[PDB]
């Protein structure tokens, strides 16, 4: 054969993103040349160890680990280019290009193995992908969970934003392994975020357990399966509301524009806590840098009651004040009534400049958007004022089913509010 | 007395390399399905990695304006809820990988054809329907299974 080999479709994957340039063997080593970096790849000779042939995305693709511990790939051959590689090797490197193509079963599950700045996720014998750890920009933890997010080039037009890896225990090993996967990635990676991790939040509305990550310019309200993310730009107001037994809080947030889910639009973000469920939260900023940040109204570390904590952030984050029940107060001392609307019960609170019913299907009128309201008077004469509101806008709210004390005071409170009473 | 039992086998997209495809969209490192066998291919750093529509238990899509984020989560240990439980993984104590979650700029390039977010929003359908088809011939089989003939 001769002594030296020349290729020119050629291409090279740089952290998601590919690259074409020029290839050369010979006696001297392996050079490549890439095109939109203009770098220069060598390999001598005498530093090759392993040659795999496998059947890539852009056609086929060699891997060739060296005695450095460290793998280069390249990618644009044909399958008649294994042929040449191997016998070439094997009359000048000593070396034998072998095939070793991933699984192609498509299952989620397998081995995980580290070497260098890569990953391996195989099955048995066939590698099922690799990840190179060197591209992750972060690298968190969980209940036997480990999640990797990369950082991201603009040449890639569909960039692997985060993987998710799911850690099963394992007591032989001593340390949790989700411990050690961690610290195994660490390792070989570089990582460099959010300002605070609120994990498993009471939602009513969306529904279900959900984490927020917070953000100088939104926040991250992420799910088991749906995501969502909402500027600061979109926020409107913040409602801070007890329970009518006296033991949880809602946080209300309303929206604009609302989040879309497929068919659906929720105007309001709506929290539950509880008055016994504390925390203790730490930033993830210095000291200088949240003076300068929240000019004094966070800390680096804080503690105290969970709504208390993510009503203080949101505001600070905002710059809203949070709206606060009124001087009303019901005849069970509740700060609101219990009154049905649209087909399901829920609570009314007077706010100070507004009526707010939550939380099934919310609502939030203003007094100024009220054209008129009417004591309307049900079938029986006790426990039936229904307290229909008409806005300027003609809609009108139909807050039925209602106690007699409740509507007495809410006739003072709509008195001393001075609302057109029909 | 006597008692009954039957067999099951997990899935396969394709039992062997040969049967792989080869696509414009997979060489251009685009989120592939192949509908004909049920499988899902999707880049990982120029490698194209299949997965039956089986693993992936759900998907989701959202758009951030500059970036649309398609989340894609499979089956795992702890994540078996529903009438999924009885599918006990067969290795339990092996790595899952429970998400996978990709970027797509929504910016059109300098007079290009399509747009990256567009790529993935046609995957997100594609994916959906493949799912919904895949379910339904389960769930067609599982009733058939044990039926009396009449």
């Amino acid at each position: 054969m001769a002594e030296t080999l020349e290729f020119n479709d050629v291409y090279q994957e740089v952290k998601g993103s590919m690259n074409d340039g020029r290839l050369r063997l010979s006696r001297q080593g392996i050079i490549f040349k890439n095109s939109k970096t203009g770098k220069v790849d060598n390999i001598q000779a005498g530093e090759l160890t392993e040659g795999i042939w496998r059947r890539v995305a852009l056609g086929h693709g060699l891997k060739l680990l060296t005695k450095n511990g460290h793998v280069y790939k390249y990618d644009g051959f044909r399958e008649s280019e294994f042929e040449k590689l191997s016998d070439f090797f094997k009359t000048h490197y000593r070396l034998e290009l072998m095939e070793k193509d991933l699984c192609v079963k498509g299952w989620n599950w397998g081995t995980v193995k580290f070497g260098g700045q890569l990953l391996s996720f195989d099955i048995g014998d066939q590698p099922v992908f690799e990840i190179p750890l060197s591209n992750v920009s972060q690298c968190t933890t969980g209940k036997n969970e480990v999640t990797l997010e990369f950082h991201q080039n603009d040449d890639a037009e569909v960039s692997l934003m985060e993987v998710r890896f799911y850690v099963p225990p394992t007591q032989e090993d001593g340390v949790d392994p989700v411990e050690a996967f961690a610290q195994n990635v660490l390792s070989k990676a570089d990582v460099i975020d959010a300002i605070c991790i609120f994990r498993e939040l009471q939602c009513l509305t969306p529904r279900g357990r959900y984490d927020i990550r917070i953000y100088p310019t939104f926040l991250h309200l992420h799910g088991k399966t749906f995501d969502y993310k909402i500027p600061y730009t979109t926020v409107l107001r913040l409602f801070l509301l007890p329970h009518k037994d006296q033991r949880q809080m809602f946080f209300v947030i309303s929206l604009d524009p609302p989040i879309k889910q497929g068919q659906t639009r929720y105007h309001f973000l709506i929290l539950l806590f509880s008055k016994d469920e504390d925390i203790s939260l730490t930033l993830n900023m210095n000291e200088e840098e949240v003076e300068k940040r929240f000019e004094g109204r966070l800390t680096k570390n804080m503690s105290g009651s969970l709504y208390e904590m993510v009503s203080r952030v949101m505001k600070a984050l905002v710059n809203r004040k949070i709206t606060v029940p009124g001087n009303f107060q019901g005849h069970s001392g509740a700060q609101c009534i219990t009154c049905s609307y649209k087909a399901s019960s829920g609570l009314l609170y007077p706010l100070e400049r507004g009526f707010i019913y939550v939380h099934k299907p919310p609502v939030h009128i203003r007094f100024d958007e009220i054209s008129f309201v009417n004591f309307a008077r049900g079938t029986t004469t006790t426990r039936s004022f229904d307290f229909e509101i008409e806005t300027k806008q003609g809609t009108q709210y139909t807050f039925s089913s209602i106690e007699r004390e409740e509507y007495g005071k809410l006739f003072d409170f709509v008195n001393a509010k001075k609302l057109n009473i029909k | 007395e006597q008692q009954i039992q039957k067999a099951r086998k997990s899935n396969v997209s394709y039992k062997n390399p040969s049967l792989m495809p080869k696509e414009p969209h997979i060489r251009e490192m685009k989120i592939y399905i192949d509908k004909k066998y049920e499988t899902v291919i999707m880049p990982v750093f120029g490698i194209a990695t299949p997965f039956h529509i089986a693993t992936i238990k759900n998907i989701s899509m959202s758009v951030e304006g500059d970036y649309t984020y398609l989340r894609i989560n499979f089956y795992c240990p702890g994540s078996a809820l529903g009438r999924n439980e009885g599918n006990i993984f067969p290795n339990p104590e092996a790595t899952f990988v429970k998400e996978i979650t990709y970027r797509a700029s929504n910016i059109k390039a300098p007079g290009e054809q399509t747009v990256p977010a567009l790529n993935l929003q046609n995957a997100f359908r594609i994916i959906k329907e493949v799912q919904k088809r895949y379910k339904t011939r389960e769930a067609e089989e599982k009733e058939k299974e044990g039926i009396v003939k009449q």
